[PDB]
DNA sequence: ATCAATATCCACGTGCCAGTTATACCAAAAGTGTATTTGGAAACTCCTAACTGAAAAGGCATGTTCACGTGAATTCACGTGAACATGCCTTTTCAGTTAGGAGTTTCCAAATACACTTTTGGTATAACTGGCACGTGGATATTGAT
DNA sequence: ATCAATATCCACGTGCCAGTTATACCAAAAGTGTATTTGGAAACTCCTAACTGAAAAGGCATGTTCACGTGAATTCACGTGAACATGCCTTTTCAGTTAGGAGTTTCCAAATACACTTTTGGTATAACTGGCACGTGGATATTGAT
């Protein structure tokens, strides 16, 4: 009696994503093989954004990830920005950027 | 005192957006060309999800309305359920 | 007598198993699980689409694959990919 | 006597404060009342929830603020340094929102 | 052994063709821009359909539901006589069993 | 006596092909009659309006035949037809003739 | 005594005619050897269907042309008539395809 | 058994590139255009031929095909007609 | 350059709420175990179309010369946003009454599911012709020199 | 204004192929009719959270002074357009070779389908606390006038 999320060796729900695969309407069979590929993938890009997230709250000397510290994780490494290029954080803001040509002297 | 619910949009506030786009300085005309480009920005965004209000047969308008409505027009929300 | 599911149980784990001293607010809960969601969606439409073009009727993991090469970028596809056979290999023998 | 900071400091000011953080720049409640004039225009006495509206502030300003980038990038493009309603005009129309 | 048979539309768009344009012929270039542009407006609708009914679970994609994923795709004039010659063409459909 | 659904309903697109397309694809589990007639009729107008815009195009350039260009300035002509369009590219399709006006002598 | 136009009337001439016209206007050879060295140099032993060629061929012209007429409007923005690459690089940039 | 391949982007030669942006109405055109028009036609052929080339790879295919670069062009963002639905 | 006005971090301590923690149900999934069905991987062969090549022709590409008009550089005047102080009104922050979201349950019109009959759409070969591409000269419009 | 030089619009006349037509083949859908399953509209009832109201706080509007950035104007060097001579590389048309796409058949590993068992995730009340917002003084940085 083991769950295949500890059979496969992730912290993801291998057997809710093939739930949702089946009840999504994506075609009507699923192997067994795409739940546990796609909970996998979902739990790696989940860690990469959460290390890049953790990594901005230390530099901001906090200890709880806010949305700030996800929009600039996300903002700053290239591949995930591109990924997301098309999606707005909320309570997310900017980067800090000032055009060189307004600045003085 | 009566005015247009448009201009609740005041003239600081549209500022204050312009300063976190990193603009330095701004034209008189740039108010009321920000008004109406906020107006048709919130009309196509309203219009859908009123229309997925309607088609659940309810009366109130959800977070999940909205969000579907933004990622119709590609501007994908996160953070408000789904 | 209601439920309503997400990944907040998991997007901890996770961020446990990476950053053992750090925790998460709740809107940054939120957005962790919009971006789970999102990112689903796109890659099991792109499988269907990939079932589809192809005449088949299952899903499988190469759907999977080849969906995750089309929609993630350069060195985030190599290491989505290794992560995925990873854990469909150690599932088969187990 | 008075001090005064030269035209361009403050605004160059502004701009490091407001792209530090990170909270909404409209005002709720006149926000609030704008987007129930425009759900009246379309189907009568509708209620929203409190994350409804606060969910179209969120994507409004984001609008606005990306908006205002490319519309900087135009001017900077016209040697400008003021944004006019022609740099709005030519971003809007280059997205592929407008014409 | 013999080909698989290719469906297309160019059948009925050749038929809407005359009604509109009697004395027009149309080439196999243009006619092949037509069949693009019929299977991609039917993806679109059916496609928004189907995130209609699952936004609701609802397991059936019906009438209303396709109305409301023209109401969301198409614009202003042009969705609102499409809505008129699809309900039309839906209430004919009723009485006529 | 078989009478198809498609005159049934009073068009002149395959209303039982659309039907199968629905299912086929994966759409929802369960389709009612409606949706294909609907859809089908919706097809067909969309399909009308085209075809209405490109033949007048067809006729202004004193051609009997449709071809690639005239549909495309029909659809670039017309507003809520290039706003459906907007992302599309036409095969053979070309610009509209578009000059702008700073570029013009004297 | 030889005939000459002046600068920019055969260009305007030129513009009318390939505005008028739908045929491809990048060769064909020269083409189809470019789309088979970036398709070798990304899986090798490979074969297209002509028409996968021009399938190809058909959606680059359309992608340059369009990027043109985003490129004109830059220049024509910042009183120019002559595009620069650096008109290229903001229609791009606001475009979102160089961000 | 074939001529190696290199250096093509040459072959998408001057007066082609000055046709395609008069039909972009374009009057006048700087000298260095033409390398930077070169360098985005390569980013953007690479980007469908690499998706178009992935379908193709997923089908166990050694030809490709145009519904390949439909479906390419397509999740582009690109749609086109005229080569199949 | 020396200063003075103003903004800006920095280190420390403060209460408070949202985050973390734990416990108890428990229905809802998820897992297990069985019988059952089936898609599609594998053989094979058919045959479409992609690749290859030769050879001739002229439509364009290349490269040079040369002049002209465009872009960049520089000046300059004035008018419009920025800066700032002030006066105050709208926004912000809290309470208790019901609209409507959302749950539960019944049951009928409507959906799928089978088998069977019927005919519509597609392929094909033969057949057909007029629409359209191409080539031509000629009348007209435009352009640039004067 | 006058003028010639050049390109362009337009009707005419021409063969050829693509498009239209008609025949039959026919398997593949689509329609028909039966019995079967089930979703979701409809009652009903429960209960979040959305609206209404009244009272407190700091951000918005207005008006004044001026600094500087914008547009307009003028110059000049040179790079880009226009033209032509030169000839190469693409286009065009045909032929035959075979790779590999695509059809058909067989058949098994892997899917679904039920009933059944096990536990995990979610909710809720109650509890808990330390991380962060926020206040402060006081040291430094920045900015602008002399
Ligand atoms: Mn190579
Ligand atoms: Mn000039
Ligand atoms: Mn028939
Ligand atoms: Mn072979």
């Amino acid at each position: 009696a083991k769950t295949r999320s500890s059979r496969a060796g992730l912290q993801f729900p291998v057997g809710r994503v093939h739930r949702l695969l089946r009840k999504g309407n994506y075609s009507e069979r699923v192997g067994a093989g795409a739940p546990v590929y796609l909970a996998a993938v979902l739990e790696y890009l989940t860690a990469e954004i959460l290390e890049l997230a953790g990594n901005a709250a230390r530099d901001n000397k906090k200890t709880r990830i806010i949305p700030r510290h996800l929009q600039l994780a996300i903002r700053n490494d290239e591949e995930l920005n591109k990924l997301l290029g098309r999606v707005t954080i909320a309570q997310g803001g900017v980067l800090p950027n000032i055009q060189a040509v307004l600045l003085p002297k | 005192v009566l005015r247009d619910n448009i201009q609740g949009i005041t003239k600081p506030a549209i500022r204050r957006l312009a300063r976190r786009g990193g603009v330095k300085r701004i034209s008189g005309l740039i108010y009321e060309e920000t008004r109406g480009v906020l107006k048709v920005f919130l009309e196509n965004v309203i219009r859908d999800a009123v229309t997925y209000t309607e088609h659940a047969k309810r009366k109130t308008v959800t977070a999940m309305d909205v969000v579907y409505a933004l990622k119709r027009q590609g501007r994908t929300l996160y953070g408000f359920g789904g | 007598r209601s439920r309503k599911e997400s990944y907040s149980i998991y997007v901890y784990k996770v961020l446990k198993q990476v950053h053992p001293d750090t925790g998460i607010s709740s809107k940054a809960m939120g957005i962790m699980n919009s971006f789970v969601n999102d990112i689903f969606e796109r890659i099991a439409g792109e499988a269907s689409r990939l079932a589809h073009y192809n005449k088949r009727s299952t899903i499988t993991s190469r759907e999977i694959q080849t969906a995750v090469r089309l929609l993630l970028p350069g060195e985030l596809a190599k290491h989505a990919v290794s992560e995925g056979t990873k854990a469909v290999t150690k599932y088969t023998s187990a | 006597k008075p001090h005064r900071y030269r035209p361009g400091t403050v605004a160059l000011r502004e701009i490091r404060r407001y792209q530090k953080s990170t909270e909404l720049l409209i005002r709720k409640l006149p926000f609030q009342r704008l987007v129930r004039e425009i759900a009246q225009d379309f189907k009568t006495d509708l209620r929203f929830q409190s994350s409804a509206v606060m969910a179209l502030q969120e994507a409004c300003e984001a609008y606005l603020v990306g908006l205002f980038e490319d519309t900087n990038l135009c001017a900077i493009h016209a040697k400008r340094v003021t944004i006019m309603p022609k740099d709005i005009q030519l971003a809007r129309r280059i997205r592929g929102e407008r014409a």
